[PDB]
RNA sequence: GGCGUAAAGCGCACGCAGGCGGUUUGUUAAGUCAGAUGUGAAAUCCCCGGGCUCAACCUGGGAACUGCAUCUGAUACUGGCAAGCUUGAGUCUCGUAGAGGGGGGUAGAAUUCCAGGUGUAGCGGUGAAAUGCGUAGAGAUCUGGAGGAAUACCGGUGGCGAAGGCGGCCCCCUGGACGAAGACUGACGCUCAGGUGCGAAAGCGUGGGGAGCAAACAGGAUUAGAUACCCUGGUAGUCCACGCCGUAAACGAUGUCGACUUGGAGGUUGUGCCCUUGAGGCGUGGCUUCCGGAGCUAACGCGUUAAGUCGACCGCCUGGGGA
RNA sequence: UUAGCUAGUAGGUGGGGUAACGGCUCACCUAGGCGACGAUCCCUAGCUGGUCUGAGAGGAUGACCAGCCACACUGGAACU
């Protein structure tokens, strides 16, 4: 059902980016904040706010160029049916280093560019292309 | 139940004890009359040769034409009416076989 | 399922108060009395395979509810199985 | 298509 | 890589094992990641060299051998334990709609049979005829009775059901669906190989039942022959009980569940508010058909009920024929 | 189109046994053991370091070199 909420998060982002929606909302969690805050610090989105404490509701502000999709495509990589893990030297790049790959490690959620100075590996979340 | 079956094939050749050959035939229920005109249908019967040129007109359908001497020969009894009713059945068969078209 | 006097009494039998109606042990008893109500019905009506689907729904629903109390608190599980006559 | 299907039986090479 | 039509979604449903799983905190450090040790024989391959006149070939050292074991670490995610939370999934009450199923009665047309009455030469049938029936009075009409099976109109891309399917009315037993207001349990969930049950009609076993329709068959036309077509009859079967058989173009030719993404013409079913100022106005859920944008698609077309973008799990297909 | 297999079989006591542990063997005691994570049965095959193909992942194979196991007309047995 909602068994991969990160894939449910990526579904709501990709639809509203293409359908010219100004802002979207979604149910919040601890992990969804730890991904959207990275995308805010990597120029893909604008802002995120939390609403509700017994029903945590996350909001995202979209981002356009002249009405053109900033996040062109995003690809869920690991999944509950098949887990994907890499080492500190097998971290894949997205568009030969243009896009970023969201990898969650023990030092928090960061990119593969940020994992070079960290020197760790773990679970690939999504290819932010 | 009331029909016949064609088991033996087209034609197998053998010889007589005296002389000549035999030719077997298939069980055939077909009638191919696409060959020639209905003037040749008049020539396809023996006793109807000697009665031609005796009717009223020089051309005659011999069914709906008044004064057909061939039809008078059937009414006389020298020609049986089983052959005459089958004769125009041949002519009415060419009204129903001819319908689509066929040519060699 | 049942009438108002039969439903609300069993909630007061197994629940702590009148508001304790959503708990699992009440939901077992709502299915336990209903299957015991339909014992003489399907004996006379073996050709009613459509109501048998509703019967097999409640048997499968009761089996799932007994597995939740068994995996969490076995003290309340062993009470209800003899209090309603289960485990056969 | 599902990876979990191929755990039970792999792809049948002719 | 695919499964609406090219080969392919089991006819459908339940459900064990198995896979997977909302959200918050603590803990474990299992999985994973970091570092280190030991090991992964040599030769081969790769890097830089040397040597044989050159090359092939031989050879130095390094790299590689993406492996495994152990130890020290990090705790974001997955797993286990512990305590939870409520939006998932459930429970109650008040209600509404429905050909949902089973059982038992009952109604009136129509068909055929039988009884009686009036009444006469054809009825019947077809493109045209014949078989057939009828002066023992058919047919037609009217009265009365018997039996059998089906429910006109209502009735409609209308409703219900997992599906095949389900239609006079009424009673009894009983199943699910949906809506309103709250209360309550606290992930109790999704999915399914074997397994289990349902499952159009034909057909089979046993015993009833018999109008009409009707395989085989009888008879008459048709015809080259008529076996079929057409017509007059007619058994099995169609009906019920008790089983069995489990296959269909069982089709929406689309497996189920969940999340989102511009919308219209309507239908059906509720509910909230409103000069009730009309069966209305304004909202708002459940179900359902036809259009159509973006997008997708081999095209046809799909297009908030996807065949759009995704996740969870299962089935199935690998040139045609053989099969 | 192989679903149940297995009585020295699974475990224990004691004796015997080998260079060493042990159903390795014997009497007794227990009825378990294995198996849908493929037991058992049938067919085929020496395996590996490697070679070859391939961008890679994979795929096919095991001659020469090297490592190990098995075998020495067939079958069985023991001595040294
Ligand atoms: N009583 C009887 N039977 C006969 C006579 N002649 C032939 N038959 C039978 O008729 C049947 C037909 O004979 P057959 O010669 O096979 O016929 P056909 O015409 O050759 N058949 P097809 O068309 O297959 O070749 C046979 O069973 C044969 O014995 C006869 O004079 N009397
Ligand atoms: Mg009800
Ligand atoms: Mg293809
Ligand atoms: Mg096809
Ligand atoms: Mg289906
Ligand atoms: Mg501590
Ligand atoms: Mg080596
Ligand atoms: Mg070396
Ligand atoms: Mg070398
Ligand atoms: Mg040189
Ligand atoms: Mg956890
Ligand atoms: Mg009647
Ligand atoms: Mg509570
Ligand atoms: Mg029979
Ligand atoms: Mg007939
Ligand atoms: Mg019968
Ligand atoms: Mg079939
Ligand atoms: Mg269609
Ligand atoms: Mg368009
Ligand atoms: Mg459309
Ligand atoms: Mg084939
Ligand atoms: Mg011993
Ligand atoms: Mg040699
Ligand atoms: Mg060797
Ligand atoms: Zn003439």
């Amino acid at each position: 059902s909602m068994q991969d909420p990160i894939a449910d998060m990526l579904t709501r982002i990709r639809n509203g980016q293409a359908a010219n929606k100004a802002a979207v909302t979604m149910p919040s969690s601890k992990l969804k904040v730890a991904i959207a805050n990275v995308l805010k610090e990597e120029g893909f989105i604008e802002d995120f706010k939390v609403e509700g404490d017994t029903k945590p509701e996350l909001e995202l502000t979209l981002k356009y160029f002249q009405g053109k999709a900033v996040v062109e495509s995003i690809q869920r990589v690991s999944r509950p049916g098949l887990r994907i893990y890499k080492r500190k030297d097998e971290l894949p790049k997205v568009m030969a280093g243009l896009g970023i790959a969201v990898v969650s490690t023990s030092k928090g959620v960061m990119t593969d560019r940020a994992a070079r100075q960290a020197g760790l590996g773990g679970e690939i979340i999504c290819y932010v292309a | 139940s009331g029909l016949g079956q064609h088991t033996t094939t087209a034609a197998r050749l053998y010889h007589f004890p005296h002389g000549g050959d035999v030719i077997d035939s298939p069980g055939v229920r077909e009638f191919g009359l696409w060959h020639l005109e209905p003037e040749q249908i008049t020539q396809g019967f023996v006793e109807f040769h000697d009665y031609l040129g005796l009717c009223k007109y020089r051309d005659c359908k011999h069914d709906t034409d008044p004064g057909c001497a061939i039809r008078e020969a059937v009414e006389e009894g020298k020609i049986a009416e089983t052959r005459f009713e089958n004769y125009h059945r041949i002519l009415e068969s060419m009204a129903q076989v001819k319908t689509r078209k066929n040519f060699s | 399922s049942l009438s108002t006097e039969a439903t609300a009494k069993i909630v007061s039998e197994f629940g702590r108060d009148a508001n304790d109606t959503g708990s699992t042990e009440v939901q077992v008893a709502l299915l336990t009395a209903q299957i015991n109500h339909l014992q003489g019905h399907f004996a006379e009506h073996k050709k009613d395979h459509h109501s048998r689907r509703g019967l097999l729904r409640m048997v499968s629903q009761r089996r799932k509810l007994l597995d939740y109390l068994k995996r969490k608190d076995v003290a309340r599980y062993t009470q209800l199985i003899e209090r309603l006559g289960l485990r056969r | 298509a599902t990876v979990n299907q191929l755990v039970r039986k792999p792809r049948a090479r002719k």
